[PDB]
């Protein structure tokens, strides 16, 4: 999965 | 509400100290208590709010994912019928799941975003609002799955928005927005290349705004370019 | 009961499947569900009770450390004074502890352990007695500490019995059981000599009855076997 | 901590 912040 | 004998300072006090033993369902019952109270946040305590959901809501993602991967073996040709189980455990998470995201929304609207002027404040809780949809969207199959997945879009776009007037192009909270915002078009609105455009954009736009900062601001902007390089990486 | 509707059957799978999402609050309350069903439980379905509230139980132990330390370094010379706080949450982190451990100990009495006959189920809720005893005795501060360690006591010390009678040296479940009484020991009784007895002779005595086992159960026992290893390594 | 199962 990608990358969330 | 169950925090309402507890006074704003404990229950940001408490959420701390939730946070620290990583009690992540305590830690949000303590902030949507202090949300309660009806005071605008700091930045600190948006920030409190955003790590208290996001690793409850995180988690049952999680657990939605190793499910629904279930659930599908289970309907594949050749896969033994098992029964209703899987589907109506999937279903519990998927309801405990919608549950979360309905009350974070919940606070955004009544009244969060409506008392934020400050860029910075507005565009956060504009993101939140947007991801939250965008958890709401992950599990959507019905008659309302594109309007929640509007509702994600138009939420993200006025922070956007508001990022671009207002905030400089190193700002971690632009940054981030764009970053999720990237991943919103890539995995819920079948845009991979609006996807890749916004974060490879992003990131040259930080680059070139690098120069201006602090040792300490350089850091923080570093680490979410760096996300967005990932992003860039896992789909190029 | 709100399981009370479901199939048993059903919540042995369910079970399994929130053991798969890493759901262990799910995980205990559908095997608390299928305890109440009130027909006896397979080794499988002990392992999956014993795993979802050992998980469970785990965290708030973690949690309740964390709180604890905490509230120690408040209570230090030249803290300053924060409230009553930190008492607060460690003091709703142990209640729910403790109503845990209670749920489990009511399982156990009502009625798993009377209707166990087999050394293999009997040995393993005794265990599980003497460990929720354990659990309920590290954050014991009043009239009924004393009670509440030997109430510990007593039910390893039963399974001790048993498993020394009817079980060989290497059997899994007796060798968990002498590893957790022999922390019970050294961490509740204040008794580090006890401790470190028991595990080197439940070592020695397993390690003379590995030459009788299939290469599957000399693993399973090996695995043990190295705990008890490493606690000796740790207190001596 | 020491070790239990
Ligand atoms: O909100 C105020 C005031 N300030 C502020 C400033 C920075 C951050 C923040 N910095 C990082 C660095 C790495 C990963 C995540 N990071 C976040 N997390 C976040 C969360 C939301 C949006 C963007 C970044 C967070 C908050
Ligand atoms: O109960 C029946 C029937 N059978 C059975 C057999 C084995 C185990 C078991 N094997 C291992 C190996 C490494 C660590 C923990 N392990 C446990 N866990 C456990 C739990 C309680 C007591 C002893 C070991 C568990 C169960
Ligand atoms: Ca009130
Ligand atoms: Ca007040
Ligand atoms: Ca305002
Ligand atoms: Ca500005
Ligand atoms: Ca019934
Ligand atoms: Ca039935
Ligand atoms: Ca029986
Ligand atoms: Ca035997
Ligand atoms: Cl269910
Ligand atoms: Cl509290
Ligand atoms: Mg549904
Ligand atoms: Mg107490």
């Amino acid at each position: 999965f990608p990358a969330t912040v | 509400g169950a925090m309402g004998s507890m006074e704003r300072a404990s229950l940001i006090q408490k959420a701390k100290l939730a946070e620290q033993a990583e009690r992540y369902e305590d830690m949000a019952a303590f902030m949507k208590g202090a949300v309660e109270k009806g005071e605008e946040l700091s930045c600190e305590e948006r920030n409190l709010l955003s790590v208290a959901y996001k690793n409850v809501v995180g988690g049952q993602r999680a657990a939605w994912r190793v499910l629904s991967s279930i659930e599908q073996k289970s309907n594949e040709e050749g896969s033994e019928e098992k029964g209703p189980e899987v589907r109506e455990y999937r279903e519990k998470v998927e309801t405990e799941l919608q549950g979360v995201c309905d009350t974070v929304l919940g606070l955004l609207d009544s009244h969060l975003i409506k008392e934020a002027g400050d860029a910075e404040s507005r565009v956060f809780y504009l993101k939140m609002k947007g991801d939250y949809y965008r958890y709401l969207a992950e599990v959507a199959t019905g008659d309302d799955k594109k309007r929640i997945i509007d509702s994600a879009r138009s939420a993200y776009q006025e922070a956007m928005d508001i990022s671009k007037k207002e905030m400089p192009p190193t700002n971690p909270i632009r940054l981030g927005l764009a970053l999720n915002f990237s991943v919103f078009h890539y995995e819920i609105a079948n845009s991979p290349e609006e996807a890749i455009s916004l974060a490879k954009t992003t990131f040259d736009e930080a680059m070139a705004d690098l120069h201006t900062l602090s040792e300490d601001s350089y850091k923080d902007s570093t680490l979410i370019m760096q996300l967005l390089r990932d992003n860039l990486t896992l789909w190029t």
